[PDB]
RNA sequence: UAGCUAGUAGGUGGGGUAACGGCUCACCUAGGCGACGAUCCCUAGCUGGUCUGAGAGGAUGACCAGCCACACUGGAACUG
RNA sequence: GUAUGAAGAAGGCCUUCGGGUUGUAAAGUACUUUCAGCGGGGAGGAAGGGAGUAAAGUUAAUACCUUUGCUCAUUGACGUUACCCGCAGAAGAAGCACCGGCUAACUCCGUGCCAGCAGCCGCGGUAAUACGGAGGGUGCAAGCGUUAAUCGGAAUUACUGGGCGUAAAGCGCACGCAGGCGGUUUGUUAAGUCAGAUGUGAAAUCCCCGGGCUCAACCUGGGAACUGCAUCUGAUACUGGC
């Protein structure tokens, strides 16, 4: 190659960048909802999958998964979301979770207690 | 020792200076590729047995107004 | 067009040591007949030969080890687009000690090992092993 | 944290006695009658490389009883001053104090003699240690503390370490509990039956 | 001013000092002029736990810079 | 003494006309313990099968290669097409390092301190050729004391 | 992002200032700049460093040091 | 906590039921108490200054101030300090994710293309040890898993260390401005070059080698480098200039 001009114009290569780039350099963000539905999954998995409609903030409107079983949500029912894939699903890059603000608990659990965090028994 | 230098008469249109093209002649630290990289000087003189094209050798002195510190010493080439 | 007298002498040197030349011959120069001298006595060639004084000529007789060349590779590195200059250290270990860098200098042309023992260096020509 | 695992099972494991449960007796041993292996030899898989690997790490790990990170400390310290990896790691797990003091004889287990450690019943230089992780120094003295030098149990270790041999690294008198600790472990009495040609492949990468 | 001084260096409990000469101007922990040597207040085993150039210290004096109670006992703790 | 090593296994379970296959081929190295060294492959219905028809090869196979004091020395360069191979010398107590090919390859030159990476295919029936084609650019002081001057 | 500037380019003189200088007013000559990217925008304090790789390199310059700019927006002068 | 404690108990899990495994674990016994709790004793950080004593201090020998020393009253937020003693008594102190391949740990039950997992593989349509659980196990542990950002694997941006006939691509062809390269011999200047030498290259940080409280964290001495830049005095082959 042209070493005359690579002295001008370096040899440059392809940059990598987000799968999640709505929630802007941060672990999760807050939403209101506007939607909360089911899907038919990718391929013939044939389980039908929990979603939502979240418009955030800064401009982005994307849709996001449900994650642990049992929910309580609704339009206006404000909730968290983070990264994470999930395959099976259109476009559903983003994972909704549950340590904060109004989603019920999760159904419980003997092991793996910290998906979606299993409470322990109090009287 | 004074720093001077070496180069060439690219305008004398203004009569008590020239503007002179300098060179670093060298090669680039990560490539050894040869850069001619030439700089612009506007150099005094109230001589004016130099114009345009002549080869000039020029010093490093004390600023005379903005940005102007170089000034001639001599015509290298003497082509006229 | 013919752009440089060296490779003119190395092609006929590499490809006439693959090609089992007995000796190889071209137009001779100050620097051609220098380098001859330290190719001889590093043992990469036989013998060198002048011939003529107005036109001049030089001959080298090639140098052969157990059915191949005596040289398993000689670069230029040092060229008309890039020419490489070595200080008393900075000059480069050839095949760990297997190989020489030929070294212009000041002081006459050498290998890379006699500018060490002199604390010399200068603009390399090839390195050789 | 404590690994909290079994004493022979893990001997038995790799075919490699750990001086666990084992150091004192060949009669009445309670060792599970030395487990001829009925049912499971003809139903064991072959281990893979990586897990070859692995055995090695734990077992060069556990027969010290020492710390994950610290073991690592030491493969850090074996490649400097051209002590090679492969040959300073042991010198380095078995110059720490807790092993200083099972070589010394004053307990008949590893845990027995860190026991003296973590219960601050030693001295080094006359100084009270707690650190199992210490390394002690060339021509310095270690023994039991005025509180623990009546201990039968330290006694009977001696009674039966005076019919061992020592490390020529170091010296110990039955009457006093005390020793002068001469040099770091050395590869002119230092050996052991691991595969020195496997642990330089760790921690690479 | 320019004075000698101890930097304060060794973090908390055990300090170590740093003997400087500096300008007295603004920022505490400044930029420092030269250095001189270290001093120990802990107990070492060494005979050098603590070292100055007390020729260099006199060539300071030689600069008429200011001396500071503390490195007046520095000077004691090396004997003088 | 034995030198003699085993580099890989492939368990071969295609279907063809006739029927599925159930075989084994194997790739092992030998060499003569006195400067000499070679590779030997071979497919079998049982690995020791297959271990010995790649043996018997591997006992013939031969390339002399200039080993000074049994450690490399210089840089070398190795190619196969699609497979290339670079070894360096180590430092005192390091060594091999690296794919089991070129593992094997050198305890039957009887070397320990390389520093061995490879490049392009990892291919193991052209690796182990690159690392053999890197023995072949393998240089000695007592041949170059043989070259040097005349 | 392809055109930029014309207080701009060169010069001279007054006025001010710690030195120097378009810093500032007035005038004379007619330019200057861009291809090695001016003009425009995006991102970003910079460095010793921080972290990482065998290294070339890559990401990042909190806290701690060595400089900077700033403190509701903008202009201004004075005090030491 | 350390040791010892059985054809191997009570309780579980695997098990045509042979035995296996939890497990020497427990119960029993021996044996030693660190840390903790509580009571007792209690350092160092409290020096520096100040008072007396001494000094032909310097000055004008007892104003200030200085002095190797001696002797004394003094200063604690941290604080129920550190450290040690004493008292029972093993007493008060453990999770997390995973275990079919890459991938070390092994099975058994439940779920049944539904749910639920995933990086690839794809799993699951009622033997998925791939989804939930249990027993045993693996690994790490006051952590462990999950997500975000950005790196190391990466020789896939290229000097170290690639491609363009058919697997990314030689420009359809020629011409050519601006830019780059260019045979030989004898000089000359000494820029580039090479040599010698000095300055600059902060502390911290790193590397390499040491030292300090019982270690490490932390702190700190040494060695090394900062490829270069600035300048001086030489060398003179080759390039550049002439």
């Amino acid at each position: 190659a042209t070493v005359n001009q690579l002295v001008r114009k370096p040899r440059a290569r392809k940059v990598a960048k987000s799968n999640v780039p709505a929630l802007e350099a941060c672990p999760q963000k807050r939403g209101v909802c506007t939607r909360v539905y089911t899907t038919t999954p990718k391929k013939p998995n044939s389980a039908l999958r929990k979603v939502c409609r979240v418009r955030l903030t800064n401009g982005f409107e994307v849709t996001s998964y449900i994650g642990g079983e049992g929910h309580n949500l609704q339009e206006h029912s404000v909730i968290l979301i983070r990264g994470g894939r999930v395959k099976d699903l259109p476009g559903v890059r983003y994972h909704t979770v549950r340590g904060a603000l109004d989603c019920s608990g999760v159904k419980d659990r003997k092991q793996a207690r910290s998906k979606y965090g299993v409470k322990r028994p109090k009287a | 020792k004074i720093r001077t230098l070496q180069g060439r008469v690219v305008s004398d249109k203004m009569e008590k200076s020239i503007v002179v093209a300098i060179e670093r002649f060298v090669k680039h630290p990560i490539y050894g590729k040869f850069i001619k990289r030439t700089t612009k000087l506007h150099v005094h003189d109230e001589n004016n047995e130099c114009g345009i094209g002549d080869v000039v050798e020029i010093r490093e002195c004390r600023p005379l107004s903005k940005t102007k510190s170089w000034t001639l010493v001599r015509v290298v080439e003497k082509a006229v | 067009s013919m752009q440089d007298p060296i490779a003119d002498m190395l092609t006929r040197i590499r490809n006439g040591q693959a090609a089992n030349k007995a000796a190889v011959t071209m137009p001779s120069s100050k620097l051609k007949v220098a380098i001859a001298n330290v190719l001889k006595e590093e043992g990469f060639i036989e013998d060198f030969k002048v011939e003529g004084d107005t036109k001049p000529e030089l001959e080298l007789t090639l140098k052969y080890f157990q059915g191949k060349a005596v040289v398993e590779s000689i670069q230029r590195v040092s060229r008309p687009g890039l020419r490489i200059y070595k200080r008393k250290d900075e000059l480069p270990k050839v095949m760990a000690g297997l190989g020489i860098a030929v070294v212009s200098t000041s002081k006459g042309v050498m290998t890379d090992r006699a500018a060490r023992q002199a604390g010399l260096g200068g603009e390399i020509i090839c390195y050789v092993a | 944290a404590r690994y909290l695992g079994p004493k022979l099972k893990l001997s038995r494991r790799e075919g490699t006695d750990l001086f666990l449960k084992s150091g004192v007796r060949a009669i009445d041993t309670k060792c599970k009658i030395e487990q001829a292996p009925g049912q499971h030899g003809a139903r064991k898989p072959r281990l893979s490389d990586y897990g070859v690997q692995l055995r090695e790490k734990q077992k060069v790990r556990r027969i010290y009883g020492v710390l994950e990170r610290q073991f690592r400390n030491y493969y850090k310290e074996a490649a400097r001053l051209k002590g090679n990896t492969g040959e300073n790691l042991l010198a380095l797990l078995e110059g720490r104090l807790d092993n200083v003091v099972y070589r010394m004889g004053f307990g008949a287990t590893r845990a027995e003699a860190r026991q003296l450690v973590s219960h601050k019943a030693i001295m080094v230089n006359g100084r009270v240690v707690n650190i199992a992780s210490y390394q002690v120094s060339p021509n310095d003295v270690v023994s039991i503390r005025e509180k623990a030098k009546k201990q039968s149990r330290v006694k009977a270790a001696l009674e039966l370490a005076e019919q061992r041999e020592k490390p020529t690294w170091l010296e110990v008198d039955a009457g006093k509990m005390e020793g002068t600790f001469k040099r770091k472990p050395e590869r002119s009495d230092l050996s052991a039956d691991i595969n020195e040609h496997l642990i330089v492949e760790l921690y690479s990468k | 001013m320019v004075t000698i001084r101890l930097a304060r260096h060794g973090a908390k409990k055990r300090p170590f000092y740093q003997v400087v000469v500096a300008d007295s101007r603004n920022a505490r922990n400044g930029r420092f002029i030269e250095r001189v040597g270290f001093f120990n207040p802990i107990a070492s085993e060494k005979e050098e736990g603590t070292r100055l150039d007390l020729d260099r210290i006199a060539h300071w004096v030689g600069q008429g810079a200011t001396i500071s109670d503390r490195v007046a006992a520095l000077i004691k703790e090396v004997n003088k | 003494e034995l030198q003699e090593k085993l580099i890989a296994v492939n368990r071969v379970s295609k279907t063809v006309k006739g029927g599925r296959i159930f075989s084994f081929t194997a790739l092992t190295v030998v060499g003569d313990g006195n400067g000499r060294v070679g590779f030997g492959y071979g497919k079998a219905r049982e690995v020791p099968a297959a271990i010995q028809k790649a043996m018997e090869k591997a006992r013939r196979n031969m390339i002399n290669v200039a080993l000074n004091n049994g450690t490399l020395q210089h840089p070398v360069k190795g190619v196969h097409t699609g497979s290339r191979v670079f070894m360096q010398p180590a430092s005192e107590g390091t060594g091999i390092i690296a794919g089991g090919a070129m593992r094997a390859v050198l305890e039957v030159a009887g070397v320990h301190n390389v520093l061995a990476k490879a490049y392009g295919s990892t291919n193991p029936i052209n690796v182990v050729r690159a690392t053999i084609d890197g023995l072949e650019n393998m240089n000695s002081p007592e041949m170059v004391a043989a070259k040097r001057g005349k």
